[PDB]
């Protein structure tokens, strides 16, 4: 229960279907970890925010942190997600039931590119996370 | 000044700390610094729930050959009715000396350091001004005479976060 199955944010990752990026119908408790593995030994530099449909559409991002700022090739990095409306932490993300909420990244995947703003990645190989919070799949 | 035996935010990778019961309770989640940097936490609201007592006990903790050890804590605790009157706004600090750091089980096993409190709470999220409503409270464990100890968190029914979790010796 709850524990989501962790999300690897990586290229390979096939679930993360091209031109629709992947789609998820978290629950209000669920847990999630989106997870940037080490390496073996190529690695894909990304910084993962969070944001709202206008910029999870045509790919722009901008007071707009990473949530993931995978840019350590040697150790792991990694975000567990709780869905929860009410936050018992201050500092912690909340969610609603009903709500959609968007993952993109818009980074080249390499470390070049680390801080575009435009396009990127999620314009290319679609890795975006859409979320639909409490929902069923059509 | 403080020689540090453990900070949860520079313990890297996951805090991974052992739980009763493992979820439900007390729960490890993330969460962007008030400096933005991204931190592991741990936390627990069932406050609508009966007969509540979940369990949080840290991984070993070296005393480094030092006598008095110092306990940094870091919570937040959000304000009970802001959610759908009487309302807990504490919860209990154990411990248990040990020169064995695989423990892995062990609660009349640990030994209560003090009931601490909230001296500051929240209704609205993170909106409310900005934030240093973090409230952040020191204890002290006794004499030690062992390699090193565990803490214990004990959760009884309030909608606490715990954002930090630091000790030292002070030399």
């Amino acid at each position: 229960s709850i524990v989501l199955e962790p999300i690897y944010w990586n290229s390979s990752n096939s679930k993360f279907l091209p031109g629709q990026g992947l789609v998820l119908y978290p629950q209000i408790g669920d847990k999630l970890d989106i997870i940037c593995p080490k390496v073996t030994v190529q690695y894909e530099y990304y910084k993962v925010y969070m944001v709202d449909k206008d910029q999870a559409d045509r790919c722009t991002i901008k007071e707009n942190t990473p949530l993931l700022n995978c840019a350590k090739p040697d150790q792991d990095i990694k975000f567990t997600i709780k869905f929860q409306e009410f936050s018992p932490n201050l500092w912690g993300l909340e969610f609603q039931k009903n709500k959609d909420y968007y993952i993109i990244s818009t980074s080249n995947g390499s470390l070049e590119g680390l801080d575009n703003q435009e396009g990127g990645v999620c314009q290319t190989r679609a890795m975006k996370i859409l979320m639909k919070v409490g929902q069923d799949a059509s | 000044n403080e020689v540090t035996l453990l900070d949860s935010r520079s313990v890297q990778g996951e805090l991974g700390w052992i739980a009763s019961p493992l979820e439900g309770g007390w729960e490890e989640v993330s969460i962007m610094d008030e400096k933005n940097t991204p931190i592991r936490t741990y936390q627990v609201c069932n406050v609508m729930e009966p007969s509540q007592n979940n369990w949080l006990r840290t991984d070993w903790i070296t005393r480094e050959g030092a006598q008095r050890v110092y306990i940094e804590i870091k919570f937040t605790l959000r304000d009970c009715n802001s959610l759908p009157g009487t309302c807990k706004e504490t919860f209990n600090l154990y411990y248990y000396e040990s020169d064995n750091d695989k423990e892995r089980f062990i609660e009349n096993q640990f030994v209560k350091i003090d009931t601490i409190a909230a001296d500051e709470s929240f209704t609205q999220v993170d909106i409310g001004d900005r934030i240093m409503k973090l409230n952040t409270e020191i204890r002290d464990v006794g004499p030690l005479s062992k390699k090193g100890f565990y803490l214990a968190f004990q959760d009884v029914g309030a909608c606490i976060a715990l954002v930090s979790v630091r000790v030292f010796y002070k030399k």
